[PDB]
C-alpha cells in the first residue's frame, strides 16, 4: 500500500471516526448479547 | 526476492530468516510495522498455550480428578461446571506466573529492555534440554511447528465442539453432520 | 548402474512420448527418464527413492497376500478364528475385529518409528545410506550383483503396486481380483 | 474414595463397520450413498 | 430492605410487567402469526419478560414507583450496583489517559510533535495501548520516581 | 497507426502489443485511463473463473456427487445457498482474495505482472516459447469461455435445459 495513503489513513479524523465506530460497534454488541444490563451480576 | 512460502509475493523484508520457522510467511505485512522479537514471543505464547489446550481437551475426555466438579468430558461444559473459586485461582496463578517469568517486564515498552531477553525465551528449561547446540535449533524449529499445529487444531476443536455439542474424541467416534 | 545407458542412467527414456528431464540425472537406480511433470526438481530425491522403494515392497507383499487369500490357502488355524471366506475386505474386516491387523499395525509401526524413521531422518541429513538399505539380506544373495539385484528390486516393486491397484479394483467391480 | 477417574472413550466403537457411527462411517456412506 | 422493598415481589414490578406485556401483545393482535411482524413483537415480549425475571433475582430493590432503585453508599450486597461498575470504568479510564500520556511524550520527543499528533504513528500508538493494562502500577511507579508530577518552579504561570 | 484487429480504429496509446492476445483492441479507451496491468490481472480473473464454470457446468450436467442431489448447474446455486456450501465457497474464494488483494498493490508497485501468480504444479511453462504461446493460448481461451458462459447461462434461463440437452 503507499505510504502516503497509510498517513492519510492516519490523519487525526480518519483514526478517531475508525476507533470510535469500533467502539460504538463493541458497546453495540455487548448490549445485543447481554442486554438490560442495570448492574455487575452478583 | 520472491516469499518461499507465497512465491508470488515479495519476501518480507523484516524476515530475514533466522527465526526458526521462517519461510517468508507475512502477506499482510505485520512485521514491517510490529517488532518481529515481540510478534515472536506472542507466537510462542500462543503455541505453548494451545498446546496444553490441545492435549487438556483430549486428555480430560478420559482422565478427570476425583469429584462430581471435575466429572465432565465435554471441555465446554467443564469450564463451568469446575469449582470457580479454583478457575479464578488458575487465573491468579498465570498472572503472576506472567510477571515473574518476564521480571516485571510485561509490556510493549519494557519487554525486551536487556539485550539477554531474547524473543520466547523465559529462562524456563528445568531439566536444561535446551543447552545442546546441535539439537537446539531442531527442538526450537520443533517448537515453533507445534505451536502453530496446536493454535489451528485447538480453534478448529473448539468450534466442532460448538457445533457438535459432543466432546472431539465422542465426537469423532459418532459423528453427525450438520443439520441447521 | 546395471546396464547404464541401456536399461537406466542418463539418455535413456522408457517413454520417449516425454522428454527425459534435465532433473533425472542417472544417479539412481530405477531412473529410465520418466518425470513429465518434472516433481524431481524440488522434491528430496533420497526420500523420494526411499518411498518408492517402500510402496513397491509393501505392494509385493501384498500381492502375495492377497493371492494366497484368493486361492485359499490359509494357516493351520487361522480358518477357524477369522472364517472361510476368499474375499479379500471381508478377511481384512474380520481380521480387524479379531485384532489381527492391529498387532500388525503395531510391530508395522513400531519398526517404522525405530528403524524406517530414524534412518530416512540420517540418509536425508546425509548418512549416505542407499535408499531402501536396511541392511537386511540374511541368506545373502545379494551380494554377487548388488546392483542388478536393486533395479530388479525396483521393477518388481513398481509392478507389484499397479498389480495390487488393479486387483483390489478388479476384486471392487467384479468380486474377483483377476478381474478376467 | 477421592480415586482419578478413568473413562474409557472408546467403548464399543470401531474406526469403521462397527456399532457406531464414525467419521470414516460417515464418509463411506456418503461416497456409497444413493440420490 | 433498607428502605424499600424486593422487587422480586413487589405488586408495582409486577403491574410495570404485566402493562408492558399487554401493550406488546395489542400491538401483535394486529399482526399475521408468523410474518415478520409478529415475530419482533413475540421477541420484543420474550426480551422484557427475561428483563423482569433477572431484575427480580438480581436482588435490586424496588420502590412505590415498581422501578428499581440502587443503593450507592459502599454497602457489599449492592456492589455491583455502583462500585464494581465504578472500578470497571475507572480501570478503562486510566488505561486511557496513561497510554493518551505515553504517546504524548513519545510525540515530544521526536522530529515533529506536531506532526505525529496530527498524523499520528499507529504502531507506537498501539503500543502504548498495550501497555495501558497495567497503568496503576505504571502510574504509581512514575509518580514515586518523580517522573509524573513536575516541580513549581517549571511550570508557567501567570503574575499575581 | 490504427489497429491490428480494427483497421479503420487508431491503435491504443498503452496497448504495444506487448501483452498476450493484444490486438489493439480498445475501442473506449479504458487503458487511457486505467492501468493496463490492473486491467489484465481483472481480465484473467474473469477469463479464469469463467472457464472453470463452463468445465463446471458441463462436468456437473453428466456427473454430479453421489451425497449431493442431482441439480442442473444454474439450479445448484440457489440450493446450495441456502444449504450452506454456497457460503463456504464464498468464504475460502475470499479467504484467497485477501492474498490477491496483496498481489495486486505488488502488481501496482511493479514486482508482478498481471496474473502471474507463479501457479505451476506440474510445471508445464518452464521452456519460453512454450510459456508464450500458453499465455496466448491462455488469454484466447479466458476471453472465448467469458462469452461461453454467459452463452450456457442464458440459453438454460430462456430453454430451461441443460446445454448437452439442447444440442440435441
Ligand atoms: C503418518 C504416517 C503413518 C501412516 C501409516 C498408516 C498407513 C495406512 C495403513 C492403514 C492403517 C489404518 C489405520 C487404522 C487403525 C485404526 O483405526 O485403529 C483402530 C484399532 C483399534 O483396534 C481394533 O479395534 C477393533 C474394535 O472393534 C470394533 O471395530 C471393528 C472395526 O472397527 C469391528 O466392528 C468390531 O466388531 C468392533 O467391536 C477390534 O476390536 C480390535 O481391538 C482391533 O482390531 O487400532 C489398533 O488396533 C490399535 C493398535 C495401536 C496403534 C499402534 C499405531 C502406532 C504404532 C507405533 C508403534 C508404537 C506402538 C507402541
Ligand atoms: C496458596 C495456597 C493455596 C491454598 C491454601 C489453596 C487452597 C485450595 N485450593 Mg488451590 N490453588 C493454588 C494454591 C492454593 N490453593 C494455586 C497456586 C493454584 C493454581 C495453580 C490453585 C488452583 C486451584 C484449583 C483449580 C482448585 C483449587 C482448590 C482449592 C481448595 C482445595 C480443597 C481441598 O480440600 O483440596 C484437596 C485436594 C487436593 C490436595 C488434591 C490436589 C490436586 C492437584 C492437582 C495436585 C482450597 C480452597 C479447588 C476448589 O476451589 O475446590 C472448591 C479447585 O478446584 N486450587
Ligand atoms: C491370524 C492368523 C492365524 C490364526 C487366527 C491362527 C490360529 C491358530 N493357529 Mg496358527 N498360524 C498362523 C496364523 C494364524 N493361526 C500362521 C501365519 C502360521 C504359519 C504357517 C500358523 C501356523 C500354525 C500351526 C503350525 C499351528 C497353528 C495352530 C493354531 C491354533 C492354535 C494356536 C494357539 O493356541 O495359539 C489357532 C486356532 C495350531 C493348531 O491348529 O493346533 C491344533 C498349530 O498346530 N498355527
Ligand atoms: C503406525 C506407525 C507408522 C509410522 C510412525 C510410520 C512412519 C513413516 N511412514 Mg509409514 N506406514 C505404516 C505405519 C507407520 N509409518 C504402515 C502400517 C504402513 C503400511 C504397511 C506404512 C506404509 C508406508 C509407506 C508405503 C510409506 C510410509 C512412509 C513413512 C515415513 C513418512 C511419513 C512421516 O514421516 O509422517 C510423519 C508426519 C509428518 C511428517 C507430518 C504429518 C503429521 C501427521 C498428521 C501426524 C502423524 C501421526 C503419527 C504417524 C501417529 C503415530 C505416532 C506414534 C508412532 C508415536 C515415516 C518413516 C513413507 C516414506 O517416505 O517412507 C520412507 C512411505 O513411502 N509408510
Ligand atoms: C523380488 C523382489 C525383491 C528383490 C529383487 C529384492 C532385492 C533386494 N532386497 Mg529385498 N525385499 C523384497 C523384495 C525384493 N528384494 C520385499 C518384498 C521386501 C519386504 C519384506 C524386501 C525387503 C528388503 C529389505 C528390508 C532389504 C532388502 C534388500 C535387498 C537387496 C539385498 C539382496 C536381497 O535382498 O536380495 C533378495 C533376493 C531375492 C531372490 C528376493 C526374492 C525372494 C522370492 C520370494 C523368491 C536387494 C536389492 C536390502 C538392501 O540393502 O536393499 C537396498 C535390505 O536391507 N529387501
Ligand atoms: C458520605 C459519606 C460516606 C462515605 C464516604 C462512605 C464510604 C463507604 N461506605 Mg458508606 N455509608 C454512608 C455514608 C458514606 N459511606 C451512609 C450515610 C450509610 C448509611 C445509609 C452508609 C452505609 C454503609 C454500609 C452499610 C457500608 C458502607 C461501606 C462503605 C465503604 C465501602 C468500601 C469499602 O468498604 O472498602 C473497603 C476496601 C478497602 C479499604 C480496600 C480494598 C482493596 C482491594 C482493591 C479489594 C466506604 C468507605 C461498607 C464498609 O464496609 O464500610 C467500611 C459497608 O458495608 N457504607
Ligand atoms: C457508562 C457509564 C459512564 C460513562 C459514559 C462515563 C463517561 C465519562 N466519565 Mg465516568 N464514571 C462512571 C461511569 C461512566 N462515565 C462511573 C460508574 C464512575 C464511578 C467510578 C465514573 C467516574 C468518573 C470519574 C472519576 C471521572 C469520570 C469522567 C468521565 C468523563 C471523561 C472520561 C475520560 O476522559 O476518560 C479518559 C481518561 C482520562 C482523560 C484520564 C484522566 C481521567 C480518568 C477518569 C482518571 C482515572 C484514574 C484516576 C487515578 C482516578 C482518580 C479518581 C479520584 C480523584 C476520585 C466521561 C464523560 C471524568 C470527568 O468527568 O472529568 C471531568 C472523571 O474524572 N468518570
Ligand atoms: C485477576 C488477575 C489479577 C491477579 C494477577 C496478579 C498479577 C499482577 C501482575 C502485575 C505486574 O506484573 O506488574 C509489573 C510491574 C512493572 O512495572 C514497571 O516497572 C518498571 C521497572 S521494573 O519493571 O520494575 O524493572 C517501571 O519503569 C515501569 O514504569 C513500571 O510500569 O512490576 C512492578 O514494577 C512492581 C510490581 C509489584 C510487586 C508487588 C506485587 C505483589 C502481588
Ligand atoms: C518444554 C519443556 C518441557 C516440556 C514440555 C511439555 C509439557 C511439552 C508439551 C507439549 C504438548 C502438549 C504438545 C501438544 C501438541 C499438540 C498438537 C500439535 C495438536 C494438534 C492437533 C491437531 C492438528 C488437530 C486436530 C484435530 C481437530 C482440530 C479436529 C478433530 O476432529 C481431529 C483432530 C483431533 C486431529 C519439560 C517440562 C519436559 C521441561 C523441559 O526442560 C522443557
Ligand atoms: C443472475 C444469477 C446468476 C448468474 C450469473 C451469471 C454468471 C451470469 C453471467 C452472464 C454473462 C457471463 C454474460 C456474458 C455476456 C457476454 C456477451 C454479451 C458477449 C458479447 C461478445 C461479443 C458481442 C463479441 C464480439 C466479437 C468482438 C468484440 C471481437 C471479435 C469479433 C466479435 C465476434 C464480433 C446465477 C447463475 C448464479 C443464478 C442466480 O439466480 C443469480
Ligand atoms: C492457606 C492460607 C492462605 C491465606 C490467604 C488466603 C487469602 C484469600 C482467600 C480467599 C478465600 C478462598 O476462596 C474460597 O472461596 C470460594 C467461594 O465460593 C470457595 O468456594 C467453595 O469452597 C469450599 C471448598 O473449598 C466449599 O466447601 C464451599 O462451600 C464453596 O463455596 C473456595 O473454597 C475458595 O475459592
Amino acid at each position: 500500500m503507499d505510504s502516503n495513503f497509510l498517513k492519510y489513513l492516519s490523519t487525526a479524523p480518519v483514526l478517531l471516526t475508525v476507533w470510535l465506530s469500533f467502539t460504538a460497534g463493541l458497546v453495540i454488541e455487548a448490549n445485543r448479547f447481554f442486554p438490560d444490563m442495570l448492574y455487575f451480576p452478583m | 526476492e520472491k516469499s518461499a512460502s507465497v512465491p508470488f509475493l515479495s519476501k518480507p523484508e523484516k524476515l530475514d530468516g533466522s527465526m526458526a520457522g521462517d519461510v517468508g510467511f507475512d502477506p499482510l505485512g505485520i512485521s514491517y510495522f510490529i517488532d518481529v522479537k515481540w510478534l515472536r514471543e506472542a507466537e510462542l505464547k500462543h503455541g505453548r498455550i494451545c498446546m496444553l489446550a490441545t492435549a487438556g481437551i483430549l486428555v480430560q475426555e478420559v482422565i478427570h480428578l476425583p469429584g462430581p466438579a471435575f466429572s465432565s468430558k465435554f471441555a465446554l461444559d467443564a469450564w463451568s461446571t469446575a469449582p470457580r473459586g479454583g478457575m479464578v485461582q488458575i487465573l491468579i496463578a498465570i498472572g503472576l506466573i506472567e510477571m515473574v517469568s518476564n521480571r516485571f517486564a510485561i509490556t510493549a515498552t519494557d519487554m525486551f529492555a536487556n539485550p539477554n531477553r531474547k524473543p520466547g525465551d523465559l529462562g524456563f528449561d528445568p531439566l536444561s534440554l535446551g543447552a545442546n547446540p546441535a539439537t537446539r535449533a531442531k527442538y526450537e524449529l520443533s517448537e515453533v511447528i507445534h505451536g502453530r499445529a496446536a493454535m489451528m487444531g485447538l480453534s478448529g476443536m473448539i468450534h466442532q465442539m460448538i457445533v457438535s455439542k459432543q466432546p472431539v474424541i465422542d465426537q469423532l467416534l459418532n459423528f453427525k453432520p450438520v443439520d441447521a | 548402474l546395471y546396464k547404464e545407458g541401456s536399461l537406466q542412467g542418463k539418455g535413456v527414456n522408457c517413454i520417449p512420448i516425454f522428454k527425459r528431464p534435465d532433473s533425472l540425472k542417472g544417479d539412481a537406480v530405477g531412473d529410465m527418464g520418466f518425470d513429465p511433470f518434472g516433481f524431481s526438481s524440488w522434491v528430496d530425491m533420497n526420500y523420494v527413492r526411499e518411498a518408492e522403494i517402500k510402496h513397491g515392497r509393501i505392494a509385493m507383499l501384498a500381492f502375495a497376500g492377497i493371492v494366497v487369500e484368493v486361492l485359499g490357502i490359509k494357516a493351520p488355524g487361522a480358518g477357524k478364528i477369522l472364517g472361510s471366506s476368499t474375499d479379500i475386505f471381508e478377511i481384512h474386516n474380520a481380521a480387524v475385529e479379531k485384532g489381527s491387523m492391529g498387532q500388525i499395525l503395531l510391530w508395522c509401526g513400531f519398526f517404522e518409528m525405530t528403524a524406517g524413521l530414524p534412518a530416512m531422518q540420517q540418509m536425508l541429513e546425509g548418512s549416505g545410506r542407499t535408499p531402501g538399505d536396511f541392511g537386511f539380506d540374511p541368506l545373502g544373495l545379494g551380494k554377487k550383483d548388488f546392483a542388478q539385484m536393486q533395479i530388479k528390486e525396483i521393477q518388481n516393486g513398481r509392478l507389484a503396486m499397479l498389480a495390487v491397484s488393479g486387483m483390489v479394483h478388479h476384486a471392487l467391480i467384479n468380486g474377483k481380483v483377476q478381474g478376467l | 474414595d477421592s480415586m482419578i477417574v478413568f473413562e474409557n472413550p472408546l467403548g464399543k466403537c470401531g474406526a469403521y463397520a462397527s456399532s457406531c457411527h464414525t467419521f470414516l462411517d460417515e464418509m463411506g456412506d456418503m461416497l456409497k450413498a444413493t440420490p | 430492605v433498607a428502605g424499600l422493598t424486593p422487587c422480586k415481589d413487589s405488586k408495582d414490578f409486577q403491574r410495570r410487567l404485566d402493562g408492558s406485556v399487554k401493550k406488546l401483545k395489542t400491538r401483535l393482535a394486529k399482526y399475521e402469526k408468523g410474518t415478520p411482524p409478529a415475530l419482533a413483537l413475540e421477541k420484543q415480549i420474550e426480551r422484557t419478560q427475561a428483563r423482569f425475571e433477572r431484575y427480580g433475582k438480581a436482588g435490586l430493590l424496588c420502590g412505590t414507583d415498581g422501578l428499581p432503585h440502587l443503593i450507592t453508599d459502599g454497602r457489599w450486597s449492592h456492589s455491583g450496583e455502583f462500585v464494581i461498575p465504578g472500578l470497571f470504568f475507572l480501570y478503562i479510564a486510566g488505561w486511557i489517559g496513561w497510554v493518551g500520556r505515553s504517546y504524548v511524550l513519545f510525540a515530544r520527543e521526536s522530529d515533529k510533535p506536531t506532526e505525529k499528533e496530527i498524523i499520528l504513528d499507529v504502531p507506537a500508538a498501539l503500543s502504548f495501548v498495550s501497555t495501558g493494562f497495567i497503568w496503576p502500577v505504571s502510574a504509581f511507579k512514575e509518580f514515586t520516581s518523580g517522573n509524573l508530577i513536575a516541580d513549581e518552579s517549571e511550570i508557567t504561570v501567570s503574575p499575581r | 497507426d490504427f489497429s491490428a484487429a480494427v483497421p479503420f480504429l487508431k491503435r491504443p496509446s498503452n496497448l504495444d502489443g506487448t501483452l498476450a492476445g493484444d490486438v489493439g483492441f480498445d475501442p473506449l479507451g479504458f487503458s487511457d485511463v486505467f492501468d493496463l496491468r490492473v486491467l489484465r490481472e481483472a481480465e484473467l480473473k474473469h477469463g479464469r473463473f469463467a472457464m472453470l464454470a463452463v468445465l463446471g457446468f458441463l462436468v456437473q450436467e453428466v456427473y454430479t456427487f453421489p451425497f449431493f442431489p442431482k441439480m442442473a448447474p444454474v439450479d445448484a446455486h440457489d440450493y446450495f445457498v441456502t444449504q450452506g456450501g454456497g457460503s463456504q465457497i464464498i468464504f475460502w474464494i475470499s479467504f484467497v482474495e485477501i492474498f490477491g488483494v496483496v498481489a495486486l498493490f505488488e502488481l501496482i508497485q511493479g514486482k508482478r505482472d498481471a496474473g502471474d501468480f507463479a501457479f505451476d504444479p506440474l510445471g508445464l511453462g518452464k521452456d519460453e516459447a512454450t510459456l508464450a504461446r500458453y499465455k496466448v493460448a491462455e488469454i484466447k481461451h479466458a476471453r472465448l469461455a467469458m462469452i461461453a458462459i454467459g452463452g450456457f447461462i442464458h440459453q438454460f434461463w430462456v430453454t430451461k435445459q441443460t446445454v448437452l440437452e439442447q444440442l440435441g
